[PDB]
């Protein structure tokens, strides 16, 4: 019953007895999945956890130079030179200026000089790598029969799962204890990542990128993890030498380039980090599942004597179907609550589809909220959900 | 998800509040605004303002215009109030609550996590 | 701004109970997202009811759904309605909504007593 | 000696998110800060339900 | 035109379809920012908000 | 009993009535109102000269 | 475009104020604003208001919140002021002004027509 | 806001008065349209000289042409600026503009003396 | 010198010989006339006013309902009457209501029933005739030499012929037909065989006591029969309903009793065999000029020059024209303002001028020999 408000719902049908069941799970898409002689159960990848990733290589998008300094000399007298020009983290260029008596010379022509400025980077991005050591991605698991309202909301006991997934550790059975336990092997890969793809972050905000793309981004950048003096490579992206060939060339700085990184990386994926756990907001996880071990709860249970009432009206989904809360008025046990679409009253030959498998009063107290989700035929048809005398019934109206 | 407040029962006019809360099973870097609200002894409610659990814009009371001051630290996954100058009419039982108020789900926006309540006398 | 409420209310067990709070002039009630908190003598007030509507609402974490709620923009006011009056019904009931400054306006608050 | 024509703003900050959303069949929602000349808004439809 | 105390002298329409947040030639206190939108974006995210 | 969706006003009166001018080759003519909600603003073009 | 202010000399404290001056000479109902200014001797200038002859608008000084009311009577073409509870510091010379906001060349946005003046004190003795 | 102005001023007859007027820190002289007034003890404040720039400038009735203005925005001041001084011309002048809600600011009074 | 910096100006060579200038004048729009050995007049249409208009009909757009009464009767007992039914200021319809034995009869069927309303106007709209008689414009006239003695001549059908007196420049004669000039008021705010047909009601004089308007029903409703009553909806107020039914119309408004209008298209014939130029007897001037402004481009392609003269030679004549070559001849393009002179011989005197240049680059120049004055210029 995790599927059943989202919009990107998508059910699935194998053959009936049979245990070949294969899913395609996306982040944010729900998947329900049914069969004949076991419960309908819904399954979700709600997390694509990163964590204790490594970098690769970080960008400076963000510098500041100083102790900037020149040299120059007369024509005839060789070529400048400066003591910080062989420092790393220095910005250098020599060139040529017009010199002559004016200036205080011998001869005249071009001089030459040099110009250097101290490079220190302000603010850095970051390129990590995803490596399959961690990826634990995290799928929800929902049977239906039970469970008036909501997705979950938390606890211990049964009709809520979760699954632990490892590119390492991809086999997993979830159990639950009286619907049986339920296995999957979902291929770890296929979902988004491989070879391919970086984890970049650069203010606060996270984005996973194409490595190829990663690797020809014109800034500054060292490939450790250097951090308090880092050695970087290509300085000269950032400090720009105007140097007209007048005289007195000067150095400028371009400024900061996150936004401008921001509009060049559109369509990439993004992630919302919390300190070293990086959530993701993508999913391709295509899962195999194994339903050697699911059974219904209850077909062992007996009908139910005593009448319910409708809790709210029936609503429609995006795909046809209709939501039902029924409220049990009396103290059976676990039973069975007498459900069905019919068109032909007074006959109760059944017309409609049953999502939900079993559909039951798990609890025995005195009146307690049970809902189910009913696949109606198209047109105007009725909804039972009674036992001959003193039911209930509902009018619905399907696709028109 | 629990709220402890602190601070001291009884204390003079004249004199700057001190109180502060810890949240207990929870972070304060998501969101989740977080507020103060008071009640009078045997008199309905009086809310006192929230500040912002990420950027941390403080909102407050229109009689409570500028004797109160919310700060938040989350080393120690506290936030605090400080009343500035209290009067006799300021007793009252101190509450510390908790207010989504961000996306969607309206029914979060009101007051769900709320604080045990420190009983605050003026003489 | 301010809400109303009235001080007492009784009712046998069993039958509804209509709990008002009637806005002020300057507040339209059938556009307000209304918040109602129960409060038992020495305890903590608890969020009970968010109600907009018939078809916005969202009762509290394990509350029954006899518990519904109702707006009546004749009077400018809303309801707080509790059908089937247990013993553990009979706490102090508070409205609260926004403005447009984004404070909260909270009600004279509905001393419930059951018989 | 020359006066300001256009200033452009490249380093801004945001702050004082808010938000409020009604159910489908209700209507639009509506905040009281989309008549602020100093905040921006949007509306947009997300999924809603029993959920 | 100015920036960072860096100057520059640029074309006519190129200057009035900078894609960024402006305010006219007067100005005040709190000025008020036109097409902040440009700055400052809202789309969707999986459901169930905006960011 | 239903909500209220939206409220179209028939009838109304203005008041206020404040322009400003700048002369040609001097760029577009600015009013702290044009900003300010409330108000309707419109600008144009006018015959300028020596007198 | 003769303005003609005219009023009492003496009010006394706690009392409302009023002055009107007369256009003689142009018609109230044409647009332009009419205003007062006031400045005690060897002070400088302070305006009051000025009331719109087309729609009747009214704006004034910040400090005077609920103190001044600015009258007119368009048909005998005059417009007045009314500084309601007046205090002891008010004592001033007040003028009658005419401009206009409605983008008449903006020259005139200055007033450029003036009064001749009316001294005002208050005292008790 | 409020526009400082110099108390003091003295010239020789011939040469070139500057009379400054200083917007406050909250206004930008470059883009308030100055107005000039022209007072003498017994008459009423006539206008003098309108000016925003050297292309967009208004002089009073019968003021003649040596009577020019100027801004310097790196000091944000109005000027008004009267080449050879006549002795008709010996009065006080006042600065005015008009701010965002529309309030007119006057200045303390330039006492003009030419000697 | 008016009409030099609007858009609308038509400049106008009249016959080199003769006293014959026609002149189409519309509102807003001024002509600039240019003779050949005589000086230029500037002339415009300012205003043109109308007086003594008469009520032919008078439009209600609000009305009121106040006297609700009605009368109705059993099938079989003829129909209904009222004593208000025949009152002028009421209005009634009349219509058939199932009844029976559950209304109080003693047969079922139809029961007649008539209704009738007190009616009373709101606000209404009038429109008044406009009639030669009673309707003026107004022409001013502007001759060059002036800078920055001009002269205003009113035009009535009564008295169409009219002649200005300019001073020393003479008099100017003008013979305006204004045949082809030839009124809607509704919230004070006025507009220009339509109105004749509009769904309204109406009365044809002026404002009576208690005014008898015609087609009443057109705003007041008797619709919903229900079969058991029959309702009244009045169309409230029709004032923005007739305001977006004026696509284009021309439109005037002023205060009071003289509406100034908004349209012109005036033919004149003027005669000008009485004016002369100001300066022609006059010497040239020997002192120097100096360039008070810069010398702008109108928006028609000509070029005004405001010069100051330094010097008691006045009143003189000021020499000035294009410079094509700069060294032997001003007589290059053509000067619009005709022998520019200085009218005071005060030290310090203020003139202007206008001059029309070639079409291409040259300069300005104004003086004689040593202390000239050259200014760069260039045509498009």
């Amino acid at each position: 019953i995790r599927c059943i408000g989202v919009s990107n719902r998508d059910f699935v049908e194998g053959m009936s007895g049979g245990t070949w069941v294969d899913v395609v799970l996306e982040h944010g898409g729900c998947v329900t999945v049914m069969a004949q002689d076991k419960p309908t159960v819904d399954i979700e990848l709600v997390t694509t956890t990163v964590s204790n990733m490594a970098e690769v290589r970080s960008y400076c998008y963000e510098a500041s130079i100083s102790d900037m300094a020149s040299d120059s000399r007369c024509p005839t007298q060789g070529e400048a030179y400066l003591d910080k020009q062989s420092d790393t983290q220095y910005v250098c260029k020599r060139t040529l200026v017009d010199r002559g008596w004016g200036n205080g010379c011998g001869l005249f022509g071009k001089g030459s000089l040099v110009t250097c400025a101290k490079f220190a980077c302000s603010k850095k991005m970051t390129g990590k790598s995803i490596q399959p050591e961690n990826l634990e991605y995290r799928i929800m698991l929902s049977v239906h029969g039970s469970q008036h309202s909501g997705m979950i909301v938390h606890e211990t006991d049964e009709n809520r799962a979760k699954v632990e997934i490892t590119p390492n550790s991809p086999r997993a059975e979830a159990t639950l204890g009286g619907f049986g336990s339920l296995g999957l092997d979902c291929e770890p890969r296929t979902g988004l990542d491989f070879s391919d793809l970086y984890y970049l972050t650069m203010n606060n905000k996270h984005w996973l990128v194409h490595k190829e793309w990663f690797h020809d981004i014109p800034l500054p950048w060292h490939a450790g993890a250097d951090t308090g003096t880092p050695h970087w490579n290509n300085k000269e992206a950032l400090v720009e030498f105007k140097d007209a060939h007048a005289k007195r060339q000067t150095v400028v700085v371009l400024g900061s380039q996150e936004g401008a990184v921001h509009t060049a990386l559109a369509g990439a994926l993004e992630a919302e980090m919390d300190g070293a756990k990086g959530r993701l907001s993508s999913g391709h996880l295509k899962c195999r599942l194994k339903m050697d071990k699911l059974r219904l709860k209850g077909v062992s249970y007996s009908l139910c004597t005593a009448a319910f009432t409708f809790t709210k009206i029936p609503a429609e989904t995006l795909h046809g179907t209709v939501t039902v809360e029924v409220q049990y008025a009396g103290t059976d046990g676990p039973c069975k609550v007498p459900a069905q679409m019919a068109v032909d009253m007074q006959t109760l030959t059944p017309v409609g589809r049953l999502i939900t498998a079993n559909p039951v009063i798990t609890e025995s107290t005195e009146n307690s909220k049970m809902m189910l989700e009913l696949d109606p035929p198209f047109g105007d048809s009725y909804i039972v959900i009674g036992v001959g005398e003193k039911k209930i019934t509902h009018h619905w109206h399907r696709s028109g | 998800v629990q709220l402890q407040e602190s601070g001291p029962g009884l204390v003079k006019p004249s004199e700057t509040l001190s109180l502060t809360c810890a949240v207990s099973g929870y972070s304060i870097s998501s969101g989740y605004y977080w507020g103060w609200i008071r009640q009078p002894p045997g008199k309905g409610l009086e809310y006192i303002g929230y500040i912002s659990g990420s950027s941390g814009s403080t909102y407050y009371n229109p009689s409570l215009k500028s004797r109160v001051t919310i700060s938040k630290d989350t080393s120690k996954n506290q936030f605090s109030l400080k009343l500035s100058s209290v009067t006799a009419a300021d007793t009252a039982v101190y509450y510390c609550a908790r207010r989504d108020r961000v996306g969607s789900y309206p029914y979060y926006y009101g007051l769900d996590s709320w604080g045990q309540g420190v009983l605050v006398t003026v003489s | 701004s301010v809400l109303t409420q009235p001080p007492s209310l009784s009712a046998s067990p069993g039958a509804s109970a209509r709990l008002p709070c009637t806005l002020s002039s300057d507040l339209s009630v059938g556009s307000k997202n209304m918040y109602w908190y129960q409060q038992k003598p020495g305890s903590a007030p608890r969020l009970f009811l968010y109600y907009y509507s018939d078809s916005d609402k969202q009762l509290g974490p394990g509350v029954p759904n006899r518990v519904s709620g109702s707006k009546e923009t004749s009077s400018n006011t809303a309801f707080l309605l509790i059908s089937g009056l247990q013993p553990e019904d009979e706490a102090d009931y508070y409205c609260q909504v926004y403005d447009g400054s984004a404070n909260d306006v909270f009600g004279s608050g509905t001393k419930l007593t059951v018989l």
